RNA sequence: AUUAACAUAACAACAU
RNA sequence: UUUUUUUUUUUUUUUUUUUUUUUUUUUU
């Protein structure tokens, strides 16, 4: 609970190995979400990705560099 | 559905007896041993008629 | 295994572009059998693609349309050219 | 069982020299070894953290400028 | 484009279940793959292959070529460069045009492209290579029946089978179920009743 | 390769820094004791089949000391003592195999090189001693200013390589 | 700062909110009442109208990306690849019904 | 624990020839399996050492029995890969590869680190003579003979050290008793070279280092960058 | 070596060990080290002052 | 798991084959039967009383 | 800001 | 190729087999 006023703190004491990951659903969701801006046509994984002030303009990266020589 | 068998109904003598025929090795072979059984029980004559 | 040997192939068929293709028994991608292929490779030999007896006799069907499309584009480059030097060559 | 007695703060003192030589011969001192094996190779670059990590190197620095001959800086350019 | 840019409506006017729902995710990472100026895609039967002629973009020449950089080595296009910075300020569009300028290319080079299922590039054919593959058909034709004999069965089936004629085949037992204080006893007898009148 | 000793090592990088920046030579501190002190605790319900255990946390304060050691009792401690830290032995064995010093480097750092050297260094430096030949005066002069000049050559070629005046590196040094 | 937050952009395309499934009642032109015909494209009144300024053919506005080739009925094929309705078309050769079995063993 | 049950317990123990992995021996096999055909798709892996140690057990095989070249070694081939991508590529640019090559077509490198997240060790499991690969590989065959007579002519040591293994090669004119001057006259064709069956055009290709160029500029990213994807996506805590 | 300490380690005990720890040789043993310590040292043969460190604060 | 197993294989293929965009084909030969009861028959009745209602 | 229990550190020792 | 008794061999030595410790060093 949000309020956090149930008994849900009491398993938590004890260790644990490990959780479960819904990456399967997780993903879908991501992908949902970049299809309905990319029918606008604004990339969210660049900008999610780009260095702090780093400007790439359109799909460009290292790769567009390299035959960029001059 | 439960136990995952066939089973073979015949009456002999005036009771009633059912037979396991487990279905674990395969659904068809253990589906014609349970029609071979009740053939030879039919064709021996150990089935009240 | 990938080489063809003199006995293991047919004569290499060489092209403008210098694209050679010759037919010998490949192993298909679904299970890794042999069966006869058409194997196309670059001037450098190296593998493209290959098709089948059904693929061709497919494609062969799909060429005569094919072609009307290398007339029909040609003229768009054409004019493309043209509309690019009229004002290339009046206002540079 | 159930212990019988306390435990006396000697003991104790004892227990954790023990404990402390236990881990060092064990633990500590092969790490330090396998540590300082590294030096010799590049250092490690990770790709994920290249959104925030400095580029990549190989050249090592000198800690002790004290004794370290041979130049230090060039001159700028004309 | 496989889509339209600023699209009317406020919902997809496509559909978005079963494997439509993976082909809109492939689709999606490239918004320009296909040319706007391309002829329609013809796929083949047997195996999904499709072809399709576009106009390609003009390239440098080779002489004025630097030289191969990275992993993957590829020509530089022809193109001019943008306006700069003092013309832009200067001309009357807006901040948001002035950002977004770009080069301008040359598409003049007219080319055969055969794609996957996918809409994958694997191979780019001419108007010459075209035509010489066409007086070759005949001639692989004859060497594709040819070669067909060469083919045999698989020995994998008769070696198997000759195994397991002169050979052991251990079975295992299954589903061993137990049982409470009463045993089986491969058989079971039912219960006899007389009814009340 | 630890989480929780990251609370250490920031503490530990903090002071050298803090060090650097009042002054005093990094190459020459030393740690010389610690001490620990008692903050409090943290406690937490913990139910059981038949009871409510008590978890709780840990919560300490780390004291630090450091100390610099002068030229007198650094040379001391690496010319006779030959107790150099490890760090500037690999430093040494690092530029030797990398080639970043020419052949008469080595040499120069033979007494400081390897565990062999030190102690064939030393058993001579015994045999010199006794046969009074060695004198402790001179060996620590020509030390700290062999110490010394390195020193003042990097500041020197450091403040050049801005390209400063002449009247500019006089007034510095 | 959050790129996630734009509601103008991303439309009706998000729920904004934990609706895994969203729902869309029938539309007005989708109902009968008030709703637009499947087959008055073809008359002779809207054409009038329509004169040089729209294209009342719907085989026009075709989507080529998302859309099969027309199969042949002799061959067994799917009912929704272009069957846009709930009839069986008269083209359709007759098909065959199958009754289950449920006391095979009186055979 | 302890650090001593270690030594205590190990004593008079027998080193497992095979690590065990994680699950039953069907997934284990399984597992294996695929973490071949992904080695064969990269070209380097990062792996922990131990099971590093053990994928070089398969990787070894794979290309052993690749090389037959025979209906029996297919089968063999085709019961230890999964995709179509890496038949093609152990077929098609791997089998050519190592022609000359006797064995030992992979190695395992030590990376002396510790993992962030584990405390666990670190190693890479990379293929021998591939572009980009950590160290140079040997020289094989025609090669390591030219090598060898190079080496021979150098030096003097060299020449002694080589005489006698060099007379099995037959480097040294048995006519003079001195080590043969053209090295070329020992020179055959090998299996990976195409055998003789026996332009004005503007679409012509440009030759380049590991595939040609066509004259034609295309707007397309590279084959791996082409295909973006989330590489995870967090999940919010419920309190 | 590989995921596995070396089971032929030799671990330290610094209340035993097996060649006899007890507190006899303990002082035998403690006695020789800091004799063999404290002439590893050089001293000067010839000094003009001594100056000793002193804390005014203090 | 054999047959968990081939469906996967059938369903990549034709999943393949709609994405090309290829005629609707599939395999018209002699299907299994699965189901018992007759849930269709069953169910259009329902319909039928709805709308006469 | 604050006593004890409790926790850590520095100095002091030689007939051993 | 490994393990085991369901196989095989011995039923002798005890100042023997074996072993962690060179001791004229009476105040390390």
């Amino acid at each position: 609970n949000k309020v956090r006023t149930d008994k849900k703190e009491r398993k938590r004491a004890f260790p644990q190995r490990g959780f479960w990951k819904k990456q399967n659903f997780l993903q879908v969701k991501n992908n949902t979400v970049r299809l309905a801006f990319a029918v606008q046509g604004v990339d969210l994984l660049k900008l999610k990705r780009l260095r702090w002030g780093e400007v790439r303009k359109g799909n460009t990266g290292w790769w567009t560099d390299d035959y960029r020589s001059p | 559905p439960r136990l995952n068998v066939f089973a073979v109904q015949w009456r002999e003598d005036g009771q009633h007896r059912i037979r396991w025929f487990r279905a674990a090795y395969g659904l068809t072979r253990a589906m014609r041993a349970a029609e071979n059984f009740r053939k030879t029980l039919e064709a021996t004559g150990r089935v009240d008629n | 295994y990938w080489p063809p040997t003199r006995k293991d192939r047919s004569k290499r068929i060489r092209l403008p572009s210098g694209k050679k293709c010759f037919v010998f028994n490949a192993k298909r991608d679904q299970d890794g059998e042999l069966e006869p292929v058409l194997c196309f490779v670059d001037s450098q030999d190296n593998l493209l693609m290959w098709f089948n007896e059904e693929e061709l006799l497919e494609f062969e069907k799909l060429m005569p349309r094919l072609e009307s499309y290398y007339e029909l584009w040609e003229e768009k480059a054409s004019r493309t050219r043209m509309k690019e030097a009229i004002v290339a060559e009046a206002e540079s | 069982a159930v212990p019988k007695g306390k435990r006396s703060k000697h003991k104790c003192k004892q227990r954790q020299l023990i404990y402390f030589f236990d881990q060092f011969d064990g633990v500590f001192k092969r790490r330090r070894e396998s540590f300082y094996r590294s030096f010799y190779n590049p250092p490690y670059f990770s790709k994920q953290t290249e959104q925030t990590s400095l580029p990549p190197s190989v050249l090592r620095p000198f800690r002790f400028p004290g004794f370290w001959p041979g130049r230090f800086a060039f001159k700028m350019a004309s | 484009g496989n889509f339209r840019i600023k699209p009317p409506g406020a919902r997809h006017a496509f559909p978005k279940l079963g494997t439509h729902r993976m082909v809109m995710f492939r689709r999606m990472n490239l918004l320009n793959w296909p040319p706007e100026d391309a002829s329609p895609l013809h796929p083949i039967e047997p195996w999904g292959r499709q072809f399709f002629v576009f106009n390609a973009f003009a390239t440098i020449d080779p002489a004025d070529w630097c030289g191969p950089r990275g992993p993957f080595p590829r020509l530089p296009p022809l193109a001019k460069p943008a306006p700069d910075a003092a013309t832009l300020a200067a001309s009357p569009s807006s901040l948001l045009s002035a950002l977004r300028e770009t080069e301008e290319r040359s598409a003049t080079r007219t080319v055969m492209c055969v794609t996957d299922f996918a809409q994958r590039p694997l191979m780019f054919l001419g108007k010459d290579d075209f035509r010489a593959l066409r007086e070759n058909l005949p001639r692989i034709k004859e060497e594709l029946k040819a070669f067909k004999e060469r083919i045999q069965p698989n020995p994998v089936h008769a070696q198997y089978d000759l195994r397991r004629k002169l050979l052991v085949y251990p079975r295992q037992a299954m589903q061993r179920l137990k049982t409470g204080e009463h045993g089986g006893y491969g058989t079971r007898r039912g219960t006899i009743r007389e009814r009340k009148t | 390769c630890l989480h929780r000793v990251n609370y250490l090592l920031n503490l530990l990088n903090a002071s050298r820094k803090k060090i650097h920046e009042q002054g005093g030579d990094i190459s020459r501190v030393y740690v010389e004791s610690y001490m620990l002190n008692i903050q409090g605790q943290i406690k937490r319900p913990q139910f059981r089949l038949r009871m409510v255990n008590l978890i709780k946390t840990w919560k300490f304060a780390v004291v630090l000391r450091f100390r610099e050691y002068p030229m007198d009792e650094y040379f001391h401690k690496l010319f006779i003592l030959k107790h150099v830290p490890r760090s500037l032995t690999t430093d040494m064995r690092l530029a030797l195999a990398g080639q970043r010093v020419g052949l008469h480097a080595v040499r120069d750092w033979y007494p400081f090189l390897d565990s062999k050297t030190r102690f064939f260094h030393r058993k001579r430096l015994k045999w010199l001693d006794r046969t009074r030949q060695f004198d402790y005066c001179l060996a620590r002069r020509v030390f700290k200013s062999k110490y010394e000049e390195n020193c003042r050559r990097r500041k020197i070629q450091v403040l050049q390589a801005r390209g400063a005046s002449d009247a500019v590196i006089e007034e510095a040094n | 700062i959050e790129l996630a937050k734009n509601p103008d952009i991303t439309k009706h395309n998000l729920t904004y909110s934990g609706r895994v499934r969203a729902f869309k009642p029938p539309s007005a032109a989708q109902r009968w009442e008030m709703g637009e015909s499947k087959y008055a494209w073809r008359l002779p009144i809207p054409n009038l109208l329509a004169g040089d300024e729209m294209q009342l053919n719907p085989a026009l506005r075709i989507d080529e990306s998302t859309t099969q080739m027309f199969p042949d009925f002799s061959k067994p094929f799917f009912h929704n690849a272009h069957f846009n309705f709930s009839w069986k078309p008269e083209e359709v050769p007759f098909q065959q019904t199958v009754k289950l079995d449920i006391t095979p063993w009186r055979r | 624990g302890w650090s001593k049950v270690v030594n205590f317990l190990n004593k008079g123990v027998q080193r497992r020839p095979h690590r065990r992995l994680p699950g039953q021996p069907h997934h284990q096999w399984n597992m294996l399996k695929t973490q071949l055909d992904q080695l064969v798709r990269s070209d380097r892996l990062e792996l922990t050492l131990p099971r590093a140690h053990e994928l070089q057990q398969y990787a070894e095989e794979l290309v052993h029995f690749a090389k037959q070249n025979t209906p029996e070694s297919s089968l063999i081939v085709e019961s230890m890969i999964f995709t179509p991508a890496a038949r093609r590529k152990l077929f098609h640019e791997l089998c050519p590869l190592y022609a000359n090559r006797p064995f030992f077509y992979t190695r395992v490198v030590n990376q002396h680190r510790l993992r962030m997240r584990d405390a666990a060790p670190m190693a890479y499991l990379e293929f021998v003579d591939r572009p980009g690969e950590i160290r140079p590989a040997r020289p094989v065959g025609f090669e390591r003979k030219q090598a060898i007579w190079e080496e021979m002519q150098a030096t003097r040591r060299g020449r002694r050290q080589w005489w006698n293994h060099a007379k099995k090669l037959g480097l040294i004119d048995e006519e003079t008793g001195d080590v043969i001057s053209d090295i070329n006259a020992l020179r055959r064709p090998s299996a990976a070279e195409w055998e003789e069956s026996d332009s004005p055009s503007p679409y012509k290709m440009v030759a380049a280092p590991k595939r040609a160029l066509e004259p034609f500029f295309v707007d397309l990213p590279p084959p791996t960058e082409r295909y973006r994807k989330q590489r995870y996506v967090f999940k919010r805590f419920r309190p | 070596s590989s995921g596995l300490p070396n089971t032929k380690r030799r671990i330290r005990d610094p209340f035993w060990r097996r060649s006899g720890w007890w507190r006899w040789r303990q002082q035998e043993v403690k006695a020789m080290n800091r004799s063999r310590a404290f002439r590893r040292h050089l001293f000067p043969r010839f000094t003009t002052e001594t100056v000793s460190f002193v804390d005014a604060a203090e | 798991k054999i047959r968990q197993r081939i469906v996967r294989i059938r369903k990549r293929y034709m999943g393949q084959r709609i994405e090309a965009g290829l005629p609707p084909y599939v395999w018209g030969g002699p299907y299994p039967q699965y189901g018992r009861k007759r849930s269709l028959f069953i169910r259009g009745e329902m319909y039928r009383r709805m709308l006469i209602y």
